[PDB]
């Protein structure tokens, strides 16, 4: 009688997590006054990619980015003069994600070839030579994130994800219990717990040292595309391709608000926050971006001028600009 | 692995013709710009000439202006200098100098071994030779006629270590930071035309001529030189 | 199958995160007290003028 | 009649004022993204069609005026180019046009590999340039106050010229930039044609796609066609009244209302 | 602008310069995809298989008449397809070959086409489909021990229609099975797509020589087809 336990367990979360909340957060956040509406102004345009974009990461200074397309290019840029640092040839040209060493040392790269290359940027020689190439996974990349210059953490195609170990090139840590495609991975501020989102409309938060899942969310109802932590660490925002993003809290293990609007459509490729996380960004495949209150769920500002599908938004640390890159090969940052 | 030689120096007369050449080995000569660094036997290190990436932008000093060429050659990774009608002002041991631009590079970090031959912004040094003991914090300093400090954030001013006998390193660099592989008890500091490099705790191997560049193309003028002696 | 047993582990395990269950509308406040505490800093809510802003044209 | 000349140029204007700031409209709403060499002839056809629509009524109100020249003779001149650099250079663009077709339809990947539209931003130039020249030349070359002619103990507009110097002089333009674009659009129709009967969708849209593609040779043999025959039969028969050369400036001018909705398309 | 300053920016331009040469140098060339069951040949294709880029997915290259083709093929991903099948929304066609020999899993491919086929992000690709193994299929159709009808109730009530395209004058239920699979297949295809897409429909053999032709032909007129189009003259 497993599976009859099963839902029985099942059915009593959902008891437990009513008997948890009483009121919603609207409520709560009624008296606070309206941001209003935002107009964000392109700054730079960042051009020179020949083929559709997939992936960013801001540096640690915030001022370096990094981004993959399928061109088959790593290309560095200086945003603050629209330089070109570096431009790193990939062995394969399908690539879905990148990454920034918080250091500024070292790059990964990772798509439809089951391998995470990873570059090691500053060398005597000059050049930027293929410092690793993590080899085990069974799928696609669909994300990988530095931890601190010496492991990393990637989730694949193969319903699982990895906690690599860059000098031995072994996994370290394996990490299952999803039922689709993880697509999305998001480092908790201290770098202790991470979520990821599935393509069973399922987000998982586990933690990095005992290597197992400590929660699971749900109550979206297609696949999960994106994901974010509150800059505090306590919640995350999750996007998916049902035209609607979702606040999660930990503590609380429930919805908090629900962003979504009959006018969009479209799935939703990308999620970020703001310093303050007071605003939300989220990419659409409406060529354009929104800017949601976080605590009200109110469309704050649209930012627009992208003549293709946006696959890839990030927010530097400082929080003075936003980039975002879309499948018509260009970077825009908005401030 | 990296590797910088110099040949083509010797003996010559006024008037006459020389070549340089400047082989380098170990890393990728076609994306590093390339210095020609004079050094006088009493006097210290001077700019002669300076060759881009890819053969594009070409700087001469005033002095040798017009009369020597550099050159660059990226299958057989060489630098060439041609130099005519030699005078007596030209006699001195010549350095090839590695250099890369981007955001966070650092420019000067190698030094060849160079090779005697034989036939603006000024930038003064506080003391031109100060006596130093072993295991105690010493201190120098110089200062420029313009301020170094630019629009962007950025002061351009540079370090170099040359002990007797061998190639100067680089020490510190746009006052930023520490070059890779030197031991963190060195210190710059400064501000507007003064600055000021620190070492905490010397040893045996810290004798030796100190160095401050300004970094402009067209003076790339170096300092007089405080070297340290052993007391 | 051991499927359905490493499951219902699961299950059970998270469970036995009912204790970091707190109120909804704690954790609610504590987002605010956050979000009207950190407002100041970021430039993203208050636009900042051009002198100090790095992405000037 | 000169009440026939002026209901049809006040017809004409009443017609392709409204039907080129439409092709204009639609033509940059296309062209907002990717900016296509087809879109970049697109807008220039509705131009030179606007410019001569603008010109319409000066020229309506000297029929009206039957031979007379009502404006003030300062602007005569700027009218002369005003009405008549259009009409010519856009015979060409059609060609241009049409040899396009030709390349996307004969040279598929050779076509579409070397499409640049720059390219036709400076052949768009290069025609403007050669259509200037040789008629602008030719109007101080042979052509009292510049471009007006004044009968004895008659009202003074360049339909005062004397035959002798007006026929080689209108022929030299009326061949290069009529007969020599005219083959171009042949050689480059017959040539999509072919290659649309090599293959294509379905016979409903080989039919719609050559129809379409026809466009330009009916522009070039129904309207400017007659005008360009007039001309050269001036040449070749000075003795010919200049009742069908002037018919052929209205036959001409219909062209701003034939080819928005046929060449255009994007309207 | 400091001398470091010009210094980058000449590297900036530099590494352009390399990029612009390396983007047309790739779109120099020609890229395809390839899709499949298993056992359904699709590795046979093209008489020739390069292992170029060998990783969890198999990349080909050939020319044909001086002009290259890529060809991608995967095996090493799960049963799912629709996540990653995103990245190849930009290739100029997609090679679908189907084993028509067999009757048992000929729902199941027609099934896959019309995933494919209606697919959000392959809508304005055009598919080249492969009948693989048609020497098995006229083979099983002449033995008679296995009915086509046992699968197909349609087929018995299903005439052949007048086109007597058959130059070697094969046997006529050969033509007849032959056209009817032809003929479901377009029917999912035609379906949908309002001509933004079409697909062209071929057979080949394991023994067949002559299908870089066929590819190639297509590719040719995939082209004037967005050529044409490119010229608003659909
Ligand atoms: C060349 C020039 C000079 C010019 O000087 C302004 C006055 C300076 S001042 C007081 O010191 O004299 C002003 C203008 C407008 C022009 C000009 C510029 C461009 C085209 C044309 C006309 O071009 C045609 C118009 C019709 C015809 C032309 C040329 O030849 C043929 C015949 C009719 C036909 O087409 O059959 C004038």
């Amino acid at each position: 009688q497993l599976r009859q336990e099963a839902e029985q367990l099942k059915n009593q979360i959902r008891d437990a997590r009513k008997a948890c909340a009483d009121a919603t957060l609207s409520q709560i956040t009624n008296n606070i006054d309206p941001v209003g509406r935002i107009q964000m102004r392109t700054r730079r345009t960042l051009r020179g990619h020949l083929a559709k974009i997939y992936a960013m990461h801001w540096g640690t200074d915030s001022r370096l980015l990094v981004s993959a397309s399928q061109d088959g290019k790593l290309i560095i840029w200086d945003s603050y003069t629209t330089n070109k640092v570096h431009a790193i040839p990939l062995r394969s040209s399908w690539v879905m994600t990148c990454a920034y060493a918080p250091s500024g040392n070292y790059v990964a790269c990772g798509g439809l070839d089951n391998i995470c290359s990873i570059y090691n940027l500053k060398t005597r020689e000059g050049n930027v030579r293929v410092s690793r190439e993590l080899a085990g996974h069974t799928g696609y990349l669909s994300c990988c994130r530095f931890l601190d210059d010496n492991q990393i953490v990637t989730s694949s195609g193969d319903t699982t994800c990895a906690l690599w170990d860059i000098e031995t090139g072994q996994q370290t840590t394996t990490f299952t219990g999803h039922t689709g495609d993880v697509m999305s991975l998001s480092l908790a501020p201290d770098t202790r717990l991470f979520v990821s989102g599935a393509c069973d409309a399922s987000a998982k938060l586990w933690d990095v040292r005992e290597g197992m899942c400590r929660q699971t969310f749900t109550g979206h109802e297609s696949d999960i595309n994106a994901i974010c932590f509150f800059p505090n660490g306590n919640a995350f925002a999750t996007g998916s391709d049902d035209a609607t993003c979702r606040l999660f809290d930990l503590r609380a293990d429930q919805e908090l608000m629900t962003y979504s609007h009959d006018n969009i459509i479209c799935g939703i490729t990308s999620v970020s926050f703001s310093k303050s996380g007071r605003l939300l960004l989220a990419g659409y495949d409406d060529f354009n971006c929104n800017v949601w209150d976080a605590l009200k769920a109110d469309r704050a500002g649209v930012l627009a001028g992208h003549d293709n599908r946006v696959s890839c938004l990030g927010v530097t640390d400082d929080g003075m600009a936003v980039a975002t890159g879309s499948w018509d090969s260009f970077l825009k940052i908005w401030n | 692995d990296v590797q910088l030689v110099e040949s083509g120096g010797g003996l010559v007369q006024p008037g006459g013709s020389r070549k340089l050449s400047c082989s380098a080995s170990g890393f990728a000569f076609s994306s590093f710009g390339m210095h020609w660094v004079r050094q006088a036997p009493e006097k210290g290190l001077e700019w002669v000439a300076y060759i881009s990436s890819g053969s594009g932008t070409i700087y001469y000093a005033d002095t040798v202006k017009g009369r020597f060429t550099i050159s660059r050659d990226d299958p057989k990774n060489t630098l060439f200098l041609q130099m005519t009608s030699l005078r007596s002002e030209d006699t001195a041991m010549y350095y090839c100098v590695r250099s890369i631009y981007y955001y966070g590079s650092s420019p000067f970090d190698f030094w060849g071994q160079g090779t005697t031959l034989t036939v603006d912004i000024v930038m003064t040094q506080a003391t031109s030779s100060v006596p130093v003991t072993p295991g105690e914090s010493v201190s120098i300093s110089c200062r420029s006629s313009k301020s170094l400090l630019h629009s962007n954030g950025n002061t351009y001013l540079y370090w170099f270590l040359q002990r007797p006998g061998q190639s100067p390193q680089l020490l510190i660099y746009r006052m930023s930071n520490l070059a890779s592989g030197v031991p963190d008890r060195f210190s710059g500091s400064g501000s507007g035309t003064a600055f000021t490099l620190t070492i905490s705790r010397l040893e045996a191997e810290d004798v030796g001529v100190y160095y401050c560049m300004q970094h402009l193309e067209y003076p790339l003028t170096f300092g007089a030189g405080t070297k340290l002696e052993l007391k | 199958n051991t499927a359905s047993i490493a499951q219902a582990r699961k299950l059970v395990e998270q469970l036995k995160a009912n204790i970091d269950r707190i109120k909804v509308s704690k954790a609610a406040a504590d987002l605010m007290a956050y979000c009207e505490a950190h407002a100041k800093e970021d430039p993203l809510l208050t636009p900042v003028p051009a002198s100090e802003n790095p992405f000037r044209e | 009649p000169p009440q026939l000349s002026f209901g049809l140029y006040v017809a004409a204007f009443a017609l392709g004022f409204p039907l080129n700031v439409l092709a204009i409209r639609g033509a940059t709403a296309h062209a907002r993204l990717r900016l296509t060499p087809s879109l970049v002839y697109a807008l220039n056809l509705g131009c030179s069609d606007l410019l001569l629509t603008v010109s319409l009524p000066l020229k309506a109100v000297e029929a009206l005026a039957s031979g007379a020249w009502p404006l003030p003779a300062s602007l005569c001149p700027v009218f002369a180019v005003a009405h008549f650099f259009p009409l010519y250079a856009g015979g060409g663009f059609l060609a241009a046009l049409s040899a396009g077709r030709y390349l996307g339809a004969a040279f598929p990947l050779g076509y579409q590999a070397f499409r640049r539209p720059c390219y036709s931003w400076g052949v768009c130039a290069a025609i403007w340039a050669l259509v200037l020249c040789h008629l602008g030349l030719v109007f101080g070359l042979e052509a009292t106050s510049l471009g007006i002619n004044t009968p004895v103990n008659g009202s003074p507009c360049l339909e005062a010229w004397d035959p002798a110097s007006a026929g080689p002089a209108r022929f030299s333009l009326s061949l290069l930039l009529f007969f020599l674009p005219l083959a171009i659009t042949a050689f480059c129709y017959v040539g999509c044609l072919r290659a649309l009967a090599r293959s294509g969708l379905t016979h409903r849209r080989k039919l719609r796609a050559a129809w379409v593609a026809g466009g330009a040779l009916l522009t070039l043999l129904l309207c400017v066609g007659p005008y360009n025959a007039s001309n050269v039969a001036s040449f070749l028969y000075p003795n010919l009244g200049g009742s069908w050369r002037k018919l052929g400036l209205i036959t001409g001018a219909w062209s701003v209302v034939l080819n928005p909705l046929v060449t255009g398309y994007l309207g | 602008l400091s001398a470091e300053d010009k210094a980058a920016v000449e590297r900036s331009k530099m590494i352009d310069r390399n990029l612009r040469e390396d983007g047309e140098k790739a779109r120099r060339t020609l890229r395809l995809l390839l899709l499949g069951a298993d056992n359904s040949g699709k590795s046979t294709i093209v008489k020739q298989m390069r292992i170029l880029h060998t990783s969890g997915i198999f990349e080909t290259k050939f020319q044909v008449d001086k002009v290259n083709f890529h060809m991608f093929d995967v095996g090493g991903q799960r049963d799912e397809r629709r996540k990653w099948i995103q990245c190849f929304n930009d290739v100029t066609a997609i090679i679908f070959v189907v084993d028509s020999s067999d009757y048992n899993r000929l729902q199941e491919a027609l099934n896959d086409f019309k995933s494919i086929w209606n697919n959000r992000w392959l809508r304005t690709i055009s598919v080249i489909l492969f009948l693989n193994k048609q020497d098995l299929l006229a083979e099983k159709v002449l033995a008679g021990k296995s009915k086509i009808e046992d699968y197909f109730p349609e087929f018995a009530r299903y005439t052949t229609p007048e086109d007597a395209t058959p130059e070697p004058g094969e046997d006529p239920r050969v033509t007849r099975a032959k056209y009817f699979i032809r003929k479901e297949f377009v029917d999912i295809s035609t379906a949908s797509g309002d001509g933004r897409h079409i697909c062209y429909p071929h057979f080949t053999c394991a023994v067949d020589t002559e299908n870089a032709r066929r590819i190639f032909n297509d590719c040719k007129d995939i082209i004037l087809q967005m050529n044409l189009r490119e010229y608003n003259l659909v």
